[PDB]
């Protein structure tokens, strides 16, 4: 099937008037609920520095990098 | 008939996107390399590896977002998600820079898979594999810059990060620390890339201005058939023009189009050789006879010695921020400045 | 003394360019 | 064309040419040997990378007996 | 000596290729001389 | 044996699964969408 | 002296963060890509006119009227390499695209140098990412800024008497 | 003071590959003159 | 069927673009 | 009318002259190895193996002779310092002369195989055309490769019928050639274990013997013969080029990172021993056990060997040279003569300051003194006006320990500043910069030069794999394609 | 059946709107230096 | 210590007149091969 005759058919726009706004909303809710900070470990604007750590947190060990990061992200 | 032959028939079937046997490698690895780069530049920080914001979640725009290299502490670790640094934790994997090695390794096998695709399609169409030979240029650039350069250095940290301004840092890091413009292998690379853009513009404009009258429209794009046998432009007139303008002209269309292949690919291959040398710090840093003369004669100034003072400014003013693991504390009294700046 | 080598290489390069232009193999049809 | 004394000793070693086993032959066995060789190279890469940590294998400069 | 070899071919280098190679060697000598002299 | 070695063997299995589930899906689609004669 | 010109220009104008230099880099990276692309597909699809002993370039005669390469075979290759709709079947439209991409790219970067002549500099994103307390979180533009600072405090080191390089 | 071996590296690195190509071009023209058959073939 | 080759790019693109559009209204 | 880049394709279907052209490459390579070793023996200085070892003198093939057992010369010296009565044939000079004699013998054999190209052995008895049975020729040459790999491992390396290989301690102080027992466990894959070298060449040699047995008896499949183009000799060139750039990336890796096959007494230290502070930590660890057993600071530091202090100096870093800084490392800083001792910097209150060492990225580095907490206490200021951590203000004094300045205190700030500048390069040595007329810029080691050549050769050989592999598969269209 | 220029109209109006939001977000919120 | 210009005088005084005679001999044989008319003439 050709391309431009698909996107001009009304059956294409019956399907994609629901699926495209539902994915756009679901991407919006991935940020609005704060889930993307917890999945990827990105700091929220509150939590670049904590009350104990006023410095920039760096990992200085290779094999305890997972445990050193858990101590830097506890607050 | 055979089970191999049924799969070989299905993979090489003429469809909208050709798959082939090489698509079993290219389409997984290139999708994860591109999709891993979009995931990192949108969501994943560099706050624990570099101390930077590098995603759109943190306020970066397209120019300043990057997938940054891992921390210097992990060395040349492969940083597998199941490996001994992340240990299956996806969140800790993204924070130690595991997406960099994800993008760089799946991107390395995507370039293998794309060059295998060029070999596979040329074997089915029945032409010569010169496009796969020309893609060895971009492969030699990626292998030598993103893999071989950090492997000769201390860690993956000194590799280029996968961003726009992060690449701009890598350009200026290698001027200050390696004097990479002075390297004659970068110079051969600049000649091949500017020579390739020149050859693109000259051959593009010479064909377009030596066209034959093949229609009555002033729009000359309609007067070409893709299956015609006649040449659409006058090679004799084009050779006559450049022989009197420039003194020298192409006379062979086969040699002309091989030369359009040869110049940028040689430029990418010669510049890949000198960046393998910078991996081991075998750099073209100093002309020692000018350094020895300027040491004992304090008016001997060239544009050469002026560039070394720029590099000593770069290496002192960026090193505390660009290598934060090293804990460089330079007081203001030791930073090299000129007067009043 | 190395400026003698630098001058000879540049002047020698321009002499090749002279012969490449005015002593070129003329493109001929048939 | 020239028959030599050493050339007659080595002559059966070049006597076959283009002699093939029919069909797919030993290609399934060759792919298994190639696959185990790929796993073997991934093992010794990751040991030396310290992505694979084995007991009593300390990848560091060692004391050869002097 | 065995027979005359049937694989013997002629070698060509036209005037264009001479000028391209003379230019390449002189320009590589121009480029790399400053580094060799150091 | 170690946690690093058991995770490595688990990745050869998981690597063989995603090679397997592509290959099994590639066999069954080459039998269904075979080329008519 | 050219490299001295480039580094001082980056410190004083941030040319790397200027989009007109970015279009120029896309002009010369794309132009040498398209040169190597167009040069590959013609050389890939040359018609048999020579033997294995002579050079392949002797299959073209200067002044011949016939096409020297199969442009259908090159279009069928590149149409399967990416997808069919992304390839030029018109050789006149293709050679026009070979002329336009580096020339417009070099035109734009020439108007980057000409507009950074009057100090309309590249993008300044220094201290633009700020956390909740107000502290500056650095970005890659800030590390680029630390390299710009190192060139500008060291360039023309005796020429300046006053704290701003307004020239 | 410059490295004294660089005079050999530049001048033999120029002359010997240049005289190799001059050698290849001259025997190409001499082979064409011999096949042409007149006054230059001998 | 050519669905999951164009939808492997288009579905994460619209998801990511919905996220980046929501990011413009995040303040510190 | 061959082009210049196709001139050597005249031996593509001439198996007698392919052997002759490979015997001449073999003659040139062996002639290089004999004459490079003779040149290196003419300029080697075997008088101070401690502070002027072979890797400070730019010796390139000399560490490869010593790695496998050649320690002595005909001149009576060894590189271990052990004076020798009569080394016999396999000295450094006798190995160089044997590579020269082998070069001349391969040269005469190349003339014969070029002249007598038309041997009946190279003809196909089925067709009469010149053919090579590359499946069985591979089975022959793989089987001999297994016998040479096994025999090198079983006899040369284990010292059954051989000298062994070079082994060393963990810090490159005492090294020797000795037989090496094979390590059959998982520690045979530890690349710093020398027993893995013996265990590899025995096991891989057995694999090469019996795969050579297999490849001698079993014909290739019909599908694999046609797919891999096993009648075309350029399919072998493509896969051999791939096998040889693979191997050159491995040798560049183990040279640059370090292995038991690349010892630091033959090739020099690596760049990672300076970054990690490898010799500095051991020098401290030896000093602290000496002050634990009732010795002073001056007596502890005098127990440090000068060979150990020489490794802890940035001029021996292979990542400190330049691409065109030509020659030995002695051409840079001079020939090392004596360790000056370990400086200890103290200010007026008395706590020890240490100069922050120069990292290998930096051609220049600011002189900065920190305490045990890393806090800046003193430096040498660029701008002197509002300087607050200058050495004249803080009053830094320097005490030396060990070396040639062993009991000596410097308190005036001019000479403390002179010693702080050399303390950022690691351990300070007295050099002789007038024998080689040294310029004052660091060169790279033979370890750094090997990695340069072989990682750039491996990159260039990757293109040759793509070219010759594409030339194999596409052989029927390399004069062009058909228009029909 | 929809005219193809009408799809490119509202498709280009969506791209203009989204890039206007990306350029608005450079002056507001995160990354705005405010 | 020897004169450093003598390395150039000996090595270019050897190689350049030797490669001139190698040039003259090779074009003599190529001219004979072109006039011979078979497989080497082209
Ligand atoms: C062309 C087409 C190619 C097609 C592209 C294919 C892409 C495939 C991707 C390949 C992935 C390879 C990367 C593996 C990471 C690696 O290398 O990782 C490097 C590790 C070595 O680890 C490093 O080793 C160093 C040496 O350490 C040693 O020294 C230290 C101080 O002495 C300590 O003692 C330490 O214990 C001891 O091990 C440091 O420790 C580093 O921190 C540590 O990261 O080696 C290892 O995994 C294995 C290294 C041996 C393999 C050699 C080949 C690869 C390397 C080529 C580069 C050589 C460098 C030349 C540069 C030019
Ligand atoms: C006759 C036997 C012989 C012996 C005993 C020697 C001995 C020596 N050679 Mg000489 N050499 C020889 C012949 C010999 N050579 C020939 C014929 C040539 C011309 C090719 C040379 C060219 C040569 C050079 C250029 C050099 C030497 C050097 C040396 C010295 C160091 C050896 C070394 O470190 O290599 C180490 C050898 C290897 C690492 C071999 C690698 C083998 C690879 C890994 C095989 C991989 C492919 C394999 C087939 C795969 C399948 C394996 C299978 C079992 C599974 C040593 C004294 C060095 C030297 O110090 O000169 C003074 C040196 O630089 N040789
Ligand atoms: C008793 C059993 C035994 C033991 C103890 C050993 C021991 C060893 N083997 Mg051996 N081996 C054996 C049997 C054994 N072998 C058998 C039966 C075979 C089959 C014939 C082999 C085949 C084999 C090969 C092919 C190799 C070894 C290697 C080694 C060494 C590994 C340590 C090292 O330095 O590698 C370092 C780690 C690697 C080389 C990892 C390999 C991954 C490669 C390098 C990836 C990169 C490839 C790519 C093309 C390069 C570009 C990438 C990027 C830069 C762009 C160690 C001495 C390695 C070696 O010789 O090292 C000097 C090696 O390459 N072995
Ligand atoms: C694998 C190859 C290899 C490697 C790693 C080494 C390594 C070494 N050599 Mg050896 N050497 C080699 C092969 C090699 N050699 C060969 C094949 C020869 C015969 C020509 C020699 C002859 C030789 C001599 C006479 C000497 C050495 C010396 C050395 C040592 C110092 C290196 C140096 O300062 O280079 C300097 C840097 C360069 C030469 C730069 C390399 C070339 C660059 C990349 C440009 C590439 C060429 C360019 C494109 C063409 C020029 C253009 C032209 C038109 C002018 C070092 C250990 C020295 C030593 O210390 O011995 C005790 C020494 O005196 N070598
Ligand atoms: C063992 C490795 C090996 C072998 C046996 C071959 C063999 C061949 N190559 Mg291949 N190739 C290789 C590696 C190899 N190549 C590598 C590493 C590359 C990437 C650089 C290539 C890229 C390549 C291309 C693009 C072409 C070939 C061609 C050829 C064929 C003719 C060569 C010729 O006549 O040139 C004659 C060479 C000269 C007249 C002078 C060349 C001078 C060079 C550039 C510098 C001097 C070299 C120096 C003295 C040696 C340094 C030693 C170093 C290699 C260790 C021949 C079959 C040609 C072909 O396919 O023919 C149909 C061809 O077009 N090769
Ligand atoms: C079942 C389960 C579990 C579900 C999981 C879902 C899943 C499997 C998802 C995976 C989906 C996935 C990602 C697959 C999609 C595959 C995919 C596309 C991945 C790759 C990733 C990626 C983003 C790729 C994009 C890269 C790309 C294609 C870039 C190319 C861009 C492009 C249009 C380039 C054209 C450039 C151009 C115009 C050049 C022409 C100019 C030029 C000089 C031509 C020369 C020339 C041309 C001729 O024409 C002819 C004639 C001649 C003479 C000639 O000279
Ligand atoms: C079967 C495969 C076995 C492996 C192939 C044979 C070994 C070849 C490997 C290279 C040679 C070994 C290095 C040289 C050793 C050396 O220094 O030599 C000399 C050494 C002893 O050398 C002595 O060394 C002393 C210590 O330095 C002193 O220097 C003495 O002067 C010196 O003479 O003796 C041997 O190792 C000789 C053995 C070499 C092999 C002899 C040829 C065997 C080949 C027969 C197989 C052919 C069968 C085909 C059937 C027909
Ligand atoms: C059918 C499927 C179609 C598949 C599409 C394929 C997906 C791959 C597309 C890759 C494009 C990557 C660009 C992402 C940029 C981004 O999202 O910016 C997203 C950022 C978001 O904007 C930033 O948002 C932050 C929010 O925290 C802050 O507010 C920043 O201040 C604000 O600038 O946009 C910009 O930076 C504005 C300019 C965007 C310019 C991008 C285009 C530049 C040219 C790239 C062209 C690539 C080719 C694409 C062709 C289509
Ligand atoms: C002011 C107006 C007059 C213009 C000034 C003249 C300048 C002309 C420069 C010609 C150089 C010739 C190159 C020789 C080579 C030669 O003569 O080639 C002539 C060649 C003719 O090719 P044909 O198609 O005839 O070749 C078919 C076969 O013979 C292929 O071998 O033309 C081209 O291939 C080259 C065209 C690009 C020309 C590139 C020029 C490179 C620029 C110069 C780079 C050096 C500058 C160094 C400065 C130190
Ligand atoms: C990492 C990872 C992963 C993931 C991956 C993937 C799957 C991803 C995907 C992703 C993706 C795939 C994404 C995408 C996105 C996209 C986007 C976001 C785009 C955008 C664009 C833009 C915005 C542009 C713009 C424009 C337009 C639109 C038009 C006009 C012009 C312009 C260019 C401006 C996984 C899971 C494997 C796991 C592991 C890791
Ligand atoms: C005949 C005879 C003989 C003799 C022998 C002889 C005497 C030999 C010698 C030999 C020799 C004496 C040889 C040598 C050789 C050398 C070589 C072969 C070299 C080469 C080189 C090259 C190749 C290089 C290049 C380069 C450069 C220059 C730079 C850098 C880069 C490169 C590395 C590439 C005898 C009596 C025994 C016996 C009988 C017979
Ligand atoms: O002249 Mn050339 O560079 Ca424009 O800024 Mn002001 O002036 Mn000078 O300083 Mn900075
Ligand atoms: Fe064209």
């Amino acid at each position: 099937r050709p391309f431009s005759d698909i996107i001009t058919s009304v059956r294409y726009w019956i399907i994609h008037s629901i699926t495209i706004p539902s994915l756009f909303v679901s991407g919006w809710l991935f940020i609005s609920t704060g889930l993307a900070y917890d999945v990827f470990g990105t700091p929220r604007p509150n939590e670049y520095f904590t009350q104990d750590r006023q410095q920039v947190p760096l990992v200085n060990d290779r094999f305890s990098a997972k445990q050193e990061l858990e101590d830097l992200t506890k607050g | 008939r055979g089970l191999f032959d049924l799969v070989d028939d299905w993979l090489k079937k003429d469809r909208f996107v050709f798959v082939g046997w090489s698509g079993l490698l290219l389409f997984p690895t290139a999708y994860l390399a591109a999709g891993g780069w979009m995931t990192g530049t949108t969501f994943v920080t560099s706050w624990y590896t570099h101390g930077l914001a590098s995603s759109y979640l943190e306020g970066c725009n397209f120019l300043t977002a990057a997938v940054s290299t891992p921390a210097n502490s992990v060395g040349h670790s492969l940083l597998l998600l199941w490996g001994p640094e992340a240990q299956g934790d996806f969140t800790r994997w993204c924070q130690i820079g595991g997406l960099w090695t994800f993008v760089a390794l799946h991107g390395a096998f995507g370039l293998i898979g794309f060059c295998l695709r060029q070999f596979e399609i040329a074997r089915l169409v029945g032409i010569r594999p010169y496009n796969a030979i020309a893609f060895s240029g971009p492969i030699a650039v990626f292998v030598s810059v993103f893999l071989l350069y950090p492997l000769g250095q201390a860690s993956w940290f000194f590799a280029p990060s996968f961003g726009v301004a992060a690449i701009f840092r890598f350009l200026l890091f290698l001027q200050g620390f390696h004097n990479w413009t002075l390297n004659p292998f970068h110079m051969m690379g600049v000649a091949g890339i500017l020579g390739g853009a020149l050859l693109c513009a000259i051959h593009g404009a010479t064909v377009e201005n030596t066209l034959f009258e093949d229609g009555d429209a002033a729009n000359t794009f309609r007067a070409f058939t893709p299956t015609q046998s006649e040449e659409t432009y006058s090679m004799v007139t084009a050779n006559r023009f450049w022989s009197q303008i420039f003194g020298v002209a192409f006379s062979n269309k086969r040699w002309l189009h091989f030369f359009m292949l040869f110049v940028p690919v040689t430029g990418l291959w010669t510049s890949s050789i000198g960046i393998v040398g910078l991996a081991l710090n075998l750099r073209a840093y100093d002309f020692v006879s000018q350094e020895l003369r300027a040491a004992e004669d304090p008016e001997f100034e060239t544009f050469y010695t002026k560039n070394h003072l720029l590099d000593e400014g770069i290496r002192a003013w960026m090193a505390a921020q660009d290598q934060p693991h090293e804990n460089f504390v330079f007081p203001e009294e030791v930073l090299p400045r000129g007067n009043a700046l | 003394m190395e400026a003698l080598v630098y001058t000879f290489l540049l002047i020698g390069t321009l002499m090749v360019i002279f012969f490449a232009v005015f002593f070129r193999e003329t493109p001929r049809i048939l | 064309a020239l028959r030599t004394r050493l050339g007659e000793i080595l002559r059966p070693l070049n006597a076959e040419y283009g002699k093939v086993a029919p069909g797919w032959g030993t290609t399934p066995i060759m792919g298994i040997v190639m696959l185990a060789f790929l796993i073997f190279l991934v093992i010794i890469l990751q040991i030396y990378n310290s992505s694979l940590i084995i007991e009593n294998v300390d990848v560091d400069w060692a004391n050869g007996i002097v | 000596m065995t027979g005359p070899n049937p694989n013997k071919q002629a070698v060509e280098l036209n005037r264009t290729s001479l000028y391209w190679g003379l230019l390449l060697i002189f320009v590589l000598a121009v480029l790399f001389s400053s580094y060799f002299f150091n | 044996m170690t946690a690093s070695l058991s995770n490595f063997i688990a990745s050869l299995i998981a690597g063989g699964v995603v090679v397997g589930v592509i290959a099994i899906a590639l066999i069954v689609i080459s039998k269904s969408d075979r080329i008519l004669r | 002296g050219t490299f001295n010109f480039m580094l001082v220009f980056q410190a004083e104008h941030n040319i790397l963060m200027h989009p007109f230099h970015m279009a120029g880099v896309a002009g010369v990276f794309g132009g040498s890509l398209f040169s190597a692309m167009h040069g590959s597909l013609v050389t890939s699809s040359l018609i048999r006119e020579t033997t294995e002993n002579e050079s392949t370039n002797y299959g073209y005669k200067f002044g011949q009227e016939e096409e020297t390469y199969n442009i259908v075979a090159a279009h069928g290759y590149f149409g399967r390499l990416i997808f069919q709709y992304a390839s030029f079947n018109n050789s006149r439209a293709l050679h026009f695209f070979l002329a336009l991409w580096p020339v417009v790219g070099i035109w734009i970067t020439s108007m980057g140098i000409s507009t950074m002549a009057f100090n309309l500099n590249g993008f300044n994103f220094n201290q633009s990412v700020v956390d909740s307390q107000g502290r500056v979180i650095n970005t890659w533009a800030d590390i680029l800024n630390r390299a710009n600072l190192g060139i500008e405090v060291m360039h023309e080191r005796n020429a300046h008497n006053f704290p701003l390089d307004l020239a | 003071e410059v490295q004294f071996g660089a005079y050999l590296a530049v001048l033999l690195g120029t002359f010997l590959p240049a005289l190799f190509l001059v050698n290849l071009f001259i025997q190409t023209e001499a082979r064409k003159a011999g096949k042409a058959g007149g006054q230059d073939s001998d | 069927f050519r669905w999951l080759a164009i939808h492997g790019l288009a579905i994460p693109t619209v998801f990511f673009l919905g996220g980046i559009t929501a990011m413009q209204f995040i303040q510190r | 009318a061959l082009p210049w880049y196709r001139v050597h394709t005249v031996v593509l279907n001439d198996p007698g002259r392919l052997i002759a052209v490979h015997l001449m490459h073999t003659a040139l390579v062996a002639g290089w190895a004999g004459s490079m070793a003779l040149y290196e023996l003419a300029v080697f200085d075997p008088s101070d193996p401690v502070l002027n070892p072979m890797w400070r003198q730019g010796m390139f093939v000399m560490p490869f002779m010593t790695r496998l057992g050649i320690t002595d010369s005909w001149g009576g010296w060894s590189i271990t310092g052990e004076s020798v009565s009569n080394p016999g044939i396999w000295s450094f000079e006798g190995v160089a002369l044997s590579h020269i004699i082998l070069s001349g013998m391969c040269f005469l054999a190349a003339i014969w195989h070029w002249v007598y190209w038309d041997l009946e052995l190279f003809r196909d008895p089925r067709t009469g055309e010149p053919a090579l049975d590359l499946p069985k020729i591979f089975g022959i040459h793989l089987f001999l490769s297994g016998l040479l790999c096994f025999g090198f491992g079983a006899f040369h390396v284990t010292g059954l019928f051989g000298p062994g290989i070079w082994v060393s301690d963990a810090y490159g102080i005492t090294g020797k050639v000795q037989p090496v027992a094979p390590a059959w466990g998982a520690d045979g894959f530890n690349p710093f274990n020398p027993g893995g070298i013996a265990a590899h060449h025995i096991a891989a040699g057995i694999f090469g013997i019996f795969a050579g047995i297999f490849h001698l008896t079993v014909r290739p499949p019909q599908r694999l013969y046609r797919a891999l183009r096993m009648g075309n000799i350029e399919t072998v060139l493509s896969s051999s080029i791939s096998a040889v750039f693979f191997a050159a990336f491995v040798t560049s890796g183990t040279m640059w990172y370090g292995a038991a096959a690349t010892p630091i007494e033959l090739f020099g230290p690596t760049r990672y021993q300076w970054d990690s502070g490898y010799f500095q930590q051991e020098i401290e660890r030896q000093v602290e056990t000496s002050v634990s057993e009732g010795l002073s600071e001056s007596q502890a530091w005098s127990r440090i060997p000068d060979k150990l202090a020489f490794y802890d100096y940035i001029g021996n870093n292979p990542a400190k040279g330049g691409l065109f800084r030509a020659g030995p490392m002695n051409k840079g800083d001079g020939i090392a003569e004596a360790w000056l001792g370990h400086p200890i910097f103290r200010d007026k209150e008395g706590r020890e300051l240490t100069v922050r060492r120069m990292p290998a990225f930096f051609e220049t580095f600011p002189v900065i003194l920190v305490d045990k907490d890393g806090i800046i206490r003193a430096d040498i200021p660029f701008r002197r006006a509002e300087s607050k951590y200058s050495i004249e203000q803080v009053g830094v004094t320097v005490d030396f320990y060990g070396g040639k300045l062993n009991g000596q205190t410097f308190k005036d700030a001019p000479t403390v500043k002179k010693f702080a500048r050399k303390a950022q390069l690691g351990e300070v040595f007295e050099f002789d910069r007038t024998s080689l007329e040294s310029d004052g810029v660091f060169r790279s080691s033979p370890r750094g030069w090997y990695t340069y050549g072989h990682a750039n050769f491996a990159l260039l050989f990757f293109f040759g794999h793509l070219w010759h592999g594409g030339r194999t598969i596409f052989r029927d269209v390399f004069t062009g394609i058909g228009a029909e | 059946r929809i005219p193809l220029w009408l799809v490119g109209l509202v498709g280009g109006l969506a791209v203009i709107t989204m890039l206007s939001l990306f350029f608005y977000g450079s002056y507001s919120g995160l990354g705005s230096s405010l």
